[PDB]
């Protein structure tokens, strides 16, 4: 997944680009900041969990 | 003049190309951002390296 | 005729911090719909070419 | 007469005082050319203030190397 926050949608964009995934294991990058608002929005989604 | 002038103005700033490489960005952390520019613009000079 | 911007840095000097203002200017102006203009039609793509 | 011209700079809130010191006697160790080091430290960092200060620091020391470092994130 390719994103960045633009204008107003990009949590919409990036909300349902996120949703699909299923998979177990994720590798992340990115800036230190981006790290956290993708994580808050990892937090919402319910990826962060066991 | 045609935009609303009441709700919002319009300024402009520019600056004559600079030979040395550091000017153009140094023009810009003082020169360009000193002022807060909302925007900027950028042509060719009329010397081209 | 968006709302709740913060203006942009005052000097480079002393802000670490990015503006939080800003892509938002990007955006409306990337669906700007001036098509008239002395050059031609105006629209851009979504690399803002 | 035969030695390399070097800088380093430090910057944020740590401090390298007596180390660098320290370096710098450990630094001679061995060899033919000798370092010769002007060392400035910046409490604050900038775009504009990092750009300024080793370039300022090229007027004198007239360096052909740098070290940075810094205490920031």
């Amino acid at each position: 997944i390719h994103l960045d926050m633009s204008l107003d949608d990009i949590d919409s964009k990036i909300q349902n680009q996120l949703k699909k995934l299923q998979s177990p294991v994720i590798l992340l990058y990115c800036t230190k900041e981006e790290a956290t608002y993708i994580f808050e929005v990892a937090h919402s989604v319910g990826l962060t969990g066991y | 003049k045609r935009h609303f002038t009441r709700k919002i103005q319009l300024n402009a700033t520019s600056v004559t190309h600079r030979p040395n490489a550091i000017q153009m960005a140094l023009s810009v952390c003082e020169d360009l951002i000193s002022s807060q520019v909302y925007a900027i613009l950028v042509s060719h000079p009329p010397a081209p390296t | 005729e968006m709302e709740q911007i913060t203006d942009p840095p005052r000097g480079c000097v002393g802000n670490t911090n990015i503006w939080k203002t800003g892509p938002l200017f990007k955006r409306v102006l990337m669906s700007s719909k001036y098509p008239d203009g002395v050059t031609g039609r105006i629209e851009f793509n979504e690399d803002g070419d | 007469h035969p030695n390399m011209d070097i800088a380093v700079i430090l910057v944020g809130t740590t401090e390298e005082v007596a180390i660098k010191d320290v370096h710098e006697k450990d630094d001679f160790h061995h060899l033919p050319v000798t370092p010769r080091v002007e060392l400035v430290t910046m409490q604050e960092s900038d775009p504009k203030s990092i750009i300024t200060r080793i370039c300022d620091l090229m007027s004198d020391k007239k360096v052909q190397g740098v070290v940075f470092g810094d205490d920031t994130d």
